[PDB]
């Protein structure tokens, strides 16, 4: 967006001195078929298990029994004879 | 007007498999874990 001077005026490019032109041509670079080598296992043998983990601990539990219950010898209250 | 170079005409017609590329090599370096381990030692006398 340059304002043309009007006093000193200038034309378009002249021709110059140019860079050899094949050698800003260049060569389209040709790849062979590859391939990723060696026939893979199947499985590693991982430093990390790879399931869940627990944060806290909870208290298991299991039932028992107690024994065969027996009889017993009771002290055995008074007779109320209107004293009681 | 626009002109691509042969080395960006490249980059569009490989840009799909760039941008698996990308997406595989962020699974790779989020899951697995860097490992620095001792492979070999040997001590020698060079003559």
């Amino acid at each position: 967006m340059a304002l043309i001077n009007p006093q000193f005026p200038y034309a378009g490019p002249v021709p110059i001195p140019g860079p050899a032109p094949t050698e800003t041509m260049p060569l389209l670079n040709y790849r062979v078929e590859g391939r990723i080598a060696g026939i893979q296992q199947a499985r590693q043998f991982m430093p990390f298990l790879q399931g869940p983990h627990r944060e806290v601990a909870e208290q298991t539990y299991y039932a028992i029994g107690t024994g065969i219950q027996m009889g017993q010898t009771f002290n055995q209250p008074l007779i109320n004879t209107q004293e009681g | 007007v626009q002109q691509l170079t042969p080395a960006q005409q490249a980059a569009l017609r490989n840009q799909q498999a760039m941008a698996a590329n990308l997406q595989a090599r962020q699974i790779v370096l989020q899951q697995s874990y860097p490992v620095i381990q001792q492979v070999e030692t040997q001590t020698f006398d060079p003559a």
